[PDB]
């Protein structure tokens, strides 16, 4: 080696990878930019999807109707001739919505009276996650344990009584339902997240704080997942009362933007909800990506003149700093979502501002536009909707329009022509130079925020597509039947309204993205109107061609090894010759075969081509076949039994013996001629003592039923003596179902098609990820679960004569329980669900102690609730404490 | 990203003939110099060898007990590697790893085993006992190769277990030991599957 | 031209606190350009080695920020901070003013420091063993004379315990019998003997 | 005009009337005076600081997400100086019963 | 007066109940401060 | 951290000797080499010369046109490098910048201006025939300063150089000038 010539070099080559790996580091910690995977809002009017909000966007109307009547406002002395009266309002109008009154307190785990004491504003936020976590593709629950950041804007106001005075049903939940800090502590105990849950009040300024938060949370590296979103909901007009006072409300209440005629900024009421994660993470996970936040800046106005009046310094200083930040030059921007109060005073320093921010430096008329025009002032609810709006009309290609705009103020100086009014639509077509938007939002504390977004890559195209011929089987599930009926009754319109989609397509986007809720209904499709006339038969209530089944807490499978009875074996063809794991599965225990028998795969197939010593070995070969390819297909037994030739079988499965080398030691003579029930001696054995020496049906199975696993798989090219097994689980315990793998006669893959669809309505758990390992099947957006709502609002002794005895005892406990948890139809509680879903706590645990000791005259546990957590056991054990 | 991969190697009669193959991908493979170093089976590391590069030409120079044995050999079209066999020694026995550099020994590969030897398959015995206590001992003698998996009651009783690893004796074969504990039924049980031979012993005091 | 490492060849460790290992060197090497030559190289356990420091102290990227290199041209010295798990293996100083380097060199050893607990001695009468356990620190001698021919075997640190297990092998053939085993550990006093 | 950041760890509670049945002396500022967003917000317009001024409530670590949000804050460099606390009053005896 | 090193927040996830208090949440929540302040669980003297 | 807070300059006449003084601060003045360039005045850049560190020795290049004209030395006790001016000829005044590093050129330092030639004080619109070096003008005595065109000096057949201002007004005005060595104000007026 020439000494100082090459040994320089690597030193130099290495010090140079060191120091870009530096600042490559430097440059992605200080600026990486994020990503907005999923969409959710709730919007004046009649908007309850964002696709519904661009709709009306394009349409360009208002949702201003007037006050509402189902909060039982007196709605008569909230005006008089003297604007100085107390008590007196100003608005005669605004946009409100009209779905805060309802909830479905059921679907979570909520006692009703409970639920009576819940703010509507933590009540819409619980809906709004759901549906903007089933949006993005990801199942809800299977978030558990993970780094997840909350962030809620909201403001404080006012729902019910005073604690002082307090009530009657609730009196130890008024603090839990009143109070801004469980806003998001109640979504992540409920979705059991274990990222940063944060409520934040910054005045109309709120969502885009969080928002910035969030985004700072994300590019620290603290969180992987994030969750940002703003609610405003009044339930009480002393808002308006109050503000009326100053004056600053106009009298219809609508905004006009840079009008000539303002009068104020009126009133509303909204929520919104966005879903971040930074670019590269969701690139890796494949996550659906739609635009990407690069940066923002936070401020405040100072000492300005006065308390309520803002500064333009301020607004300069934080766009400056905005853009700087994410590194984009002033000339860069085609459209900005201005903060368009339509005040009096607002709109002249906001122009000057934005003339002095941008169009002191502008190539191009900027153009400009305001949400508020459409919706009026949502508190809170700002910020996020103008951030929805711009990403909705960029993803669409298309500038949306501005009302009452055809006036501009005459205050309001025009001569530069740097910037133009959205008077009329403008087309947004793509090209070179990338498109962004920004947004701005001031409130009346003195926060200020603003932000910048920029489109999503082109990278997405680029997509393949390749025919099929096995067809994959599709499901759905709900809480509760009506839920079933209306999911179904979605579905089928949806497709109606979108023809020419892709049977793959829907079945991929269907096993992935929904929870494996306990009402569940499945079936396998032919044609895509075979299907809506299933989808309809299923929404009228009538099951067929379709498996229905109700299973809670059932997920463990078990698998039974008959010995003959399938002697047709017909299904020799596909399977070994189409199933890639059949095919695998089947060779090498044929291998097995060949030293005394040389029988390999091709001559069963010869031997088929349309004398139990070459049964035997083939019988074997099929078991373990089946067995394999349901073990690779995500079920697997929590106990095997097996026939008077299945033990053989049993012992390959528990590994007794090797996988090929079981069938050929046991068959050393070869013709004779996993925890498993051994079922010559009746009782649970280890794979190891079984030898050569080893080589009640009732018993057995109500044994294992006592176990805690409720059904069976029959694993055979036939079902057989299953009706035994069915009524002997009739006649002990609950019921007890069992599945035929393949049925006689019909070797197609259809039969293992709906094989699966019913063992998934029996809820055994299925990996759907090998069902899918490929097939040219992407994600379909679907419409979200079809909640049940109901309206919520408050307002400022026998001696063991029989088991009738039993029935009375049960029926008294059922009624006390209605009578706890605040159901006011006492006619009904489930049976087999828990308590722990009921939404029974601590505080109900004592009182419905009390009362049952009271009852009945007889001392109790303290802790029996965890003992009996289900009504029927508590039934069981007290019936059983009689004498 | 950068990745180096080794490949050929095997059991080879002394006097034979072989070649190794070490393929990089993620960087400019012209630039850098590759280096060949080897590992005895419980020794320190020595290196081997060191082929320089097209821009400045220039060749190995290999080191003592290996110049004039066996050659280098380097491509630029795919940029894999090559080093040469020729009259494989016993002693060569030994892993074999390439890695990127000349001088400073940045990035390595991954290994080969690439093993020396003249012998065939056999079948262990036993020669087990229990003299008076425990670590109750069955010993695995005269075997080969060196996979052999060995357990106690058929793999029941785990805790305690001291195996010790292979050691190669005089004749080529290899010699084995296992005992546990007993402070107070136990059977040894060995399987050799490269010669497919099931082996269980019972032992007593 | 010769370096070796000087330091505690086998130095135990314990979590927690740091370490170091002394590096000492022959003749400084003190390039003209203004550097040293000494490189750091670390060996896991079944493992590739990679490198952890080259010339001076400049620590490659994604090694972990607890190490860090000193030292003049001739008394390097490698500082560790807070010890963690693994670490454990064999840590080699390396030069460059010399180019046909040979053999990296003997290497020091890292493991868990323990106590000093006692071996244990057992015999094995019939080609007989003699086998010990759990003798941390590890170290023992064998002696069988009753010498020349033999054959032993050592386990790895114990990982649930970190004290070792050693066997050693009488090297015999046939019925050549016709008539000593003691091991020495600095654990333990005087050795004992049990010879058939 | 100097860039120093506000964090105030709050809980919400009544004070006076209803905003609906608002008095005679004060009309006007009832809100003004009871919101939890303004209570940053008037520091930081009677000593004219310009920086980000939050209201932050998270029940009984309120001071401390405060602390740990102006600690964040300070390390990024967008402000030169922070202040941070927190702050608890009982007005009505509804809070213990 | 005094110098900071480092803080972390946690959130308890899906306990018993709303208001019961989670065991395992506490120990992730002082391991990752520890971390992030680059320091080790034997260098604390006192505890509040 | 890093400073050269090089010292040392004048005017000098023709035929005659001049050093100049470079400190080092804060890093190891050892191992680096020193350099000298110069800029003429509205001119580009050209190099002088530099010196080698120990670790090569003490091997001085003086590059061209100076051939032991002037020379570079170096200390290490204070480290300190110094050039060494000798017999200056006219054209060699411009402003010089002492460098660290032999072929990368580093911070840099901070440059010097040295002059040449021998005259004396002349006074002075044209304001021509001066040689202080500055000129200042306080035109209308200060009160209008609109349309100010003041303009840099340019070197004459025997220095003494000339100056020049103008306004301009499409309708009082005193230009004057001032002279630090002298204060030869002369104020004035104009009707062309």
């Amino acid at each position: 080696a020439s000494t100082d010539s090459e040994k320089v070099a690597e030193y130099l080559r290495r010090a140079t990878l060191d120091l870009r790996a530096a600042r490559q580091r430097i440059r992605e910690l200080e600026g990486e930019p994020v990503a907005v995977v999923a969409m959710a809002c709730r919007l004046p009017g009649g908007v309850s999807t964002p696709e519904e909000f661009w709709e009306l966007l394009s349409e360009g109307r208002d949702a201003v109707a007037g006050l509402p009547t189902d909060r039982g406002w007196d709605l008569d002395s909230l005006f008089h001739p003297d604007p100085t009266r107390s008590g007196t309002a100003h608005q005669r109008g605004g946009g409100f919505l009209t779905e805060a009154t309802a909830f479905d307190p059921a679907f979570f785990g909520m006692s009703p009276r409970e639920a009576l004491a819940v703010d509507p504003q933590q009540r819409l936020m619980l809906e709004l996650s759901w549906e903007v976590l089933e949006r993005a593709g990801i199942p809800p629950t299977s978030l558990q344990a993970s780094p997840t950041g909350v962030f809620v804007g909201l403001i404080p106001q006012e729902y019910g009584p005073r604690l002082a005075e307090g009530g009657e049903g609730v009196e130890g939940y008024l603090m839990t339902g009143t109070t801004t800090s469980v806003a998001s502590g109640r979504i992540a105990y409920t979705l059991g997240l274990e990222g940063p849950a944060i409520s934040v009040d910054t005045a109309c300024s709120s969502s885009l704080v969080a928002v910035h938060l969030a985004c700072q949370s994300l590019r620290r590296g603290e969180s992987s997942l994030a969750m940002a979103g703003g609610v405003t909901v009044m339930p009480t007009p002393g808002m308006l009362v109050d503000f009326s006072r100053m004056n600053s409300l106009a009298p219809d209440g609508r905004c006009k933007a840079f009008s000539a005629g303002a009068n104020g900024f009126g009133m509303a009421e909204g929520a919104g909800m966005l879903l971040l994660e930074r670019l590269s993470d969701a690139r890796r996970n494949g996550h659906p990506v739609l635009a990407v936040l690069r940066g923002t800046a936070v401020n405040s106005d100072g000492a300005s003149n006065g308390l309520s009046a803002p500064n333009g310094r301020a607004q300069v200083r934080v766009i400056q700093q905005a853009l700087a930040e994410s590194g984009l030059g002033p000339a860069d921007i085609d459209a900005v979502e201005a903060h368009g109060t339509g005040t009096r005073l607002g709109d002249p320093i906001e122009a000057r501002a934005l003339f002095e921010a941008y169009g002191r430096d502008r190539e191009q008329p900027l153009h400009l536009g305001s949400v508020k025009s459409n919706l009026g002032h949502t508190q809170a609810a700002a910020g996020v909707a103008g951030v929805i709006k711009m990403v909705l009309a960029m993803r669409a290609g298309t500038l949306p329009r501005t009302l009452h705009a055809s006036e501009r103020s005459k205050e309001i100086d025009w001569s530069s022509g740097a910037i133009s009014l959205l008077d009329e639509p403008e087309p947004w077509p793509a090209g070179a130079r990338p498109r962004r938007a920004g947004v701005s939002s001031f409130g009346i504390s003195g926060t200020n925020a603003h932000a910048i977004i920029e489109e999503a890559p082109q990278v997405v195209e680029g997509e393949r597509v390749e025919a099929g011929d096995v067809v994959a089987p599709w499901v759905l599930s709900a809480s509760s039947a009506e839920g079933l009926r209306a999911q179904a009754a979605r579905l089928a319109a949806h497709l109606r309204e979108h023809p020419g989609q892709d049977p793959r397509d829907i079945a991929y986007s269907l096993a992935t993205g929904r929870a494996a809720l306990p009402h569940r209904a499945a079936f396998a499709p032919v044609d895509e109107s075979a299907a809506l006339r299933v989808l309809d038969g299923l929404a009228t209530g009538n099951a067929d061609g379709a498996a229905v089944g109700t299973s809670r807490a059932q997920q463990r499978a078990v698998f039974v090894f008959p010995g003959q009875g399938w002697q047709w074996a017909g299904m020799a063809v596909d399977l070994l010759d189409t199933s890639p794991v059949f095919a695998a599965a089947l060779r090498e225990c044929a291998d097995a075969l060949e030293p005394h028998l040389d029988f390999e795969v091709i001559p069963f197939l010869r031997a088929e081509a349309a004398r139990v010593d070459v049964v035997q070995p083939v019988m074997f070969a099929v078991m373990v076949s089946l067995a394999s390819m349901w073990r690779a297909h995500g079920v697997e037994p929590a106990a095997v039994i097996g026939h008077s030739q299945g033990e053989i079988a049993a012992a390959c499965v528990a590994g007794a013996l090797s996988l090929d080398d079981a069938a050929r030691v046991v068959a050393l003579r070869s013709r004779v001629i996993v925890p498993f029930f051994s079922t010559v001696t009746g009782r649970w054995t280890q794979p190891d003592e079984l030898d050569a020496g080893y080589w009640r049906f009732a018993d057995a199975v109500r044994a294992l039923a006592e176990q805690g696993y409720r059904t069976f798989l029959e694993v055979s090219a036939h079902p057989i003596l299953t009706a035994a097994i069915e009524e002997i689980g009739d006649g002990s315990g609950a019921d007890l179902s069992a599945i035929h793998s393949l049925r006689r006669g019909d070797g197609s893959l259809a039969d293992f098609g709906e094989a699966l669809s019913r063992a998934f309505a029996a809820g055994v758990a299925v990996d759907w990820e090998s069902v899918h390992l490929g097939t040219g099947a992407r994600r379909v957006p679907l419409p979200t679960y079809p909640f049940q709502r109901e309206r919520v609002w408050l307002e400022p002794l026998a001696s063991l004569p029989a088991p009738e005895r039993e029935k009375a005892l049960f029926e008294l406990v059922r009624s006390h329980a209605a009578a706890v948890l605040g159901h006011a139809s006492a006619e009904r509680v489930p049976a087999d669900q828990a308590f722990a879903e009921l939404g029974v706590d601590s505080l109900s645990a004592l009182e419905l102690r009390n009362r049952l000791g009271a009852a009945t005259g007889v001392r109790l546990p303290t802790t029996t609730v965890f003992d009996h957590p289900d009504v029927r056991t508590l039934a069981a054990h007290l019936t059983s404490e009689l004498g | 990203e950068v990745q180096l991969v080794q490949s050929g190697g095997g059991l080879v009669q002394p006097g034979r003939s072989l070649r190794l193959s070490c393929t990089a991908s993620g960087f400019t493979f012209g630039d850098y110099a590759m280096s060949w170093v080897r590992q005895a089976p419980g020794k320190g590391l020595e290196w081997v060898g060191f082929i320089r590069s097209k821009a400045y030409g220039g060749t190995t120079e290999y080191a003592a007990s290996v110049k004039g044995r066996f050659t280098i050999s380097r491509d630029d079209s795919k940029s894999i590697a090559y080093l040469q066999m020729n009259s494989l020694k016993t002693e060569d026995t030994a892993v074999y790893y390439c890695t990127r550099g000349g001088t400073l020994f940045d990035y390595w590969g991954q290994g080969t085993l690439v093993t020396v030897s003249s012998a065939s398959t056999k079948g262990p015995s036993v020669f087990p006992l229990a003299p008076s206590s425990a670590a109750l001992g069955c010993l695995v003698k005269d075997y080969f190769p060196e996979p052999v998996t060995v357990s106690w009651n058929s793999g029941a009783l785990t805790s305690g277990v001291h195996t010790f690893p292979a050691v190669l004796q005089s004749s080529g074969l290899y010699s084995l030991s296992s005992v546990v504990t007993v402070p107070s039924t136990y059977i040894c049980n060995v399987n050799h599957k490269p010669s497919n031979t099931k082996v269980d012993k019972k032992v007593e005091p | 031209d010769v370096v070796m490492t000087q330091s505690p060849l086998s130095l135990p460790v314990t979590p927690g606190e740091p370490a170091s290992i002394s590096c000492r060197s022959s003749q400084s090497l003190l390039h003209s350009n203004g550097y040293n030559y000494l490189d750091w190289y670390l060996q896991k356990p079944g493992q590739s080695p990679q490198l952890l420091i080259y010339l001076g102290s400049n620590r490659a990227s994604g090694v972990p920020d607890r190490f860090s290199g000193s030292g003049s041209g001739t008394d390097f010295t490698l500082k560790i901070s807070r010890v963690e798990a693994e670490d454990v293996g064999v840590y080699y100083c390396m030069q460059s003013l010399q180019t046909p380097r040979l053999t990296f060199g003997p290497g020091t050893k890292v493991d868990i420091k323990r106590t000093v607990a006692a071996p244990s001695v057992f015999i094995f009468p019939p080609s007989v063993v003699c086998l010990l356990n759990n003798f941390y620190p590890r170290g023992a001698k064998v002696q069988w004379k009753v010498s020349g021919n033999s054959q032993e075997s050592v386990t790895e640190q114990d990982s649930k315990d970190s004290t070792y297990s050693l066997s050693s092998t009488l090297t015999l053939s046939k019925a050549d019998y016709e008539k000593a085993c003691e091991v020495t550990h600095q654990g333990l006093s005087s050795p004992v003997t049990k010879s058939f």
